[PDB]
DNA sequence: TTTTTT
């Protein structure tokens, strides 16, 4: 009785919203591809482990911070260049002004492919991150050092002068602009972040990251990166041990953690990944401090059976199978 | 159980807030410490610092849950 | 004499004004079966407790405002899942482009029949929640972070650019366009907001909520949800500990507060709140860690009570029962 | 109305 033109006015209400506001205006949730959650590899497997959907979502905005040197402009430079590796075009608005492009052919990224871009100003930087969203044809943009996003009235003005919130303004007016353009170009935006001490540390944390509130809310995907380490081949440094703590998730279970190397001038250490992963996964044998696959001595010592998975590919791309098998609890093909 | 709570001189609390805000702080701590005699000291000093003496981490925890809710309940309190 | 003359009278202005205006125009506030207050439960039986009316009032305008990673998003899906599992018809506008389907299905919310859609502009959110409401064909709008409620001039602009209050005056128009549409189709309307500092005060709160001054005047229910802890099972981080502050309410008395657990996957621990809620009312015995039911020892632990009370649905149901009659200030006809 | 900063 009432349920059929409870009905009718609901198809009609769809249909007027339809015609005001456009095709995809409203629909169902189920019928709508537009919303499912897309990942891309980091280029660090534990790291998609830890995500939980399998690596970074398209199409959503991303907070990376860490310490002074935890390695989060190497990060995202292995993220951008697994992107490349697939065929995505990748721009990195550097506003710390410190990206070294020779570093970044290292870490595996097509610096001829790699739009560049030195903003002098935080809205500049945001403006061009805008018109790459917009644009559609950029499917992963880097900003770096948030902190650097400087703004016009800050530039313009003198060293001293108090700009009372403004940079937090600007971040919040760019997060309400670029939401919406970043989810309809499928285009995935990574803000690397610093953390700065707090003074009168009473209710929280001292580790508070610049840039305002409204990156914290908006950024899908919150990661702590920290440098838990070092890996010296001899002694010579020749590596770092890092932690990423995934802080906030929206496309997976937060708060796990992924530990891997970074290796200075080749980047995440892929194969020191799998040998743990395998590890953990009882696919490779720990006997103490050997190391050992199908009961054939692979080695002892970490860096030697990462060596040694090295030396032999077919294996390494066999154990990755496994791993991906079971571990990725969101396999999409 | 000794409660200090130094306040920053360069952001002082409004005149005549710094008693109020002990007491009212003393009530929260007698409502969540009864065992125990809770006594606060809430005075102005260079930086702000608390300090918990003769508890736990965790209750150091809830006491700092405590002291929050009672600087953001301000308006109810005063 | 008099007095019939002023009963003449004020019978002829009431027919007058039902003539001119309609039959519903005027009457006794205590024979309009229209004003009567009707609440929607929120799948959190503690914060229908808190609630004093036993949950969100049908009809009204509601905000819900919190930290990052509060549970603010969680909480409005259980609340459209408990709705749908009534038969009633949820919509969900999504401003901040940050709705996961799957997990919105895991929560238990029937995804092939919420209508959702992901506005580009702020006038755009509140032009489909306008036209939903109108069509009275949906029972309960989902508007999630009215921060992202961005005027149109402002995706026009330029990042830098100033609109001083623009979000505010279009929050301000839409209230006074949208309570009576709201009011008339006895539709609920819970909007997300998020938490902003406000800059230049010492002390009290500097916790402001965006979308100006309007939401708080207009939303009959206000909701701080905070994550005050983790829930944890040993090592893995399995779900958040959080409270529900009522800090306004026009059905039932304000300031009343909830606690519960959202379980990540699951939603709100419906059963975690029974088994405290039984607690509180007596019907619960804790001897130290050990929690046992009418002399039986049903667990040791909140997690092994829950897991109990799960593998005894009679039980289960005869406490929620129980406590649903004692704990409810206002027993609903 | 709008936003922290060390
Ligand atoms: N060009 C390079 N060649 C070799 N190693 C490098 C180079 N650049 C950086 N590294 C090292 O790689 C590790 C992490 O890389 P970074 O990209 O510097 O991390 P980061 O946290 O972004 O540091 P910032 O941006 O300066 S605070 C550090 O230990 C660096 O010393
Ligand atoms: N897809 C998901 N998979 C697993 N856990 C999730 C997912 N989405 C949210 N959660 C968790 O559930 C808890 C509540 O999340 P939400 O309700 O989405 O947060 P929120 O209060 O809306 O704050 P926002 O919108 O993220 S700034 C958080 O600890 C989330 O990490
Ligand atoms: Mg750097
Ligand atoms: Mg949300």
């Amino acid at each position: 009785a009432i349920d059929e033109n409870k009905q009718k006015a609901l198809a009609a209400a769809l249909g007027q919203i339809e015609k005001q506001f456009g095709k995809g205006s409203i629909m169902r949730l189920g019928e709508d591809r537009s919303m499912d959650v897309e990942t891309i590899s980091t280029g660090s497997l534990s790291l998609d482990i830890a995500l939980g959907a399998g690596g970074l979502p398209m199409g959503r905005i991303v907070e990376i911070y860490g310490p002074e040197s935890s390695g989060k402009t190497t990060l995202t430079l292995q993220v951008i260049a697994a992107a490349q590796r697939e065929g995505k075009t990748c721009a990195f608005i550097d506003a710390e002004h410190a990206l070294d492009p020779i570093y970044a052919r290292k870490l595996g990224v097509d610096i001829d492919n790699l739009l560049c871009s030195q903003p002098d100003t935080g809205e500049q930087a945001l403006e061009i991150c805008d018109a790459l969203a917009r644009s559609g044809a950029v499917d992963v943009i880097v900003v770096d050092s948030v902190a650097a996003l400087t703004p016009k009235a800050e530039i313009e003005g003198e060293i001293g002068d108090s700009h009372m919130g403004l940079a937090a303004r600007m971040m919040s007016q760019a997060m309400r602009k670029l939401a919406g353009n970043l989810k309809q170009s499928n285009t995935l935006l990574i803000f690397i972040n610093q953390i700065r001490m707090k003074i009168g540390v009473m209710f929280g944390n001292p580790e508070t990251t610049t840039g305002g509130n409204a990156l914290k809310f908006y950024a899908s995907v919150r990661l702590d990166i920290r440098r838990i380490g070092a890996v010296k081949e001899g002694e010579n440094v020749v590596g770092s041990e890092t932690r990423v703590k995934v802080v906030k998730n929206k496309i997976a279970a937060p708060f796990k953690q992924a530990e891997f190397q970074i290796l200075y001038g080749e980047g995440i250490n892929f194969y020191g990944e799998l040998v743990d992963l395998g590890v953990k996964e009882k696919l490779i044998e720990k006997a103490g401090a050997w190391y050992s696959y199908k009961g054939e001595k692979i080695g002892q010592g970490k860096a030697n059976a990462t060596a040694w998975l090295k030396d032999n590919p077919e294996t390494a791309k066999e154990i990755e199978k496994k791993v991906r098998e079971l571990l990725l609890s969101n396999p999409n093909s | 159980m000794r409660i200090e709570v130094t306040i920053a001189k360069t952001s002082p609390l409004p005149a005549g807030a710094i008693d109020a805000l002990a007491g009212e702080l003393s009530r929260r701590i007698q409502y969540a410490f009864p065992d125990n005699e809770g006594h606060v000291s809430v005075r102005y000093a260079a930086a702000n610092n608390l300090s918990v003496i003769g508890a736990t981490k965790e209750d150091k925890q809830r006491i700092s849950e405590i002291l929050q809710e009672t600087w953001e309940s301000a308006d109810d309190w005063f």
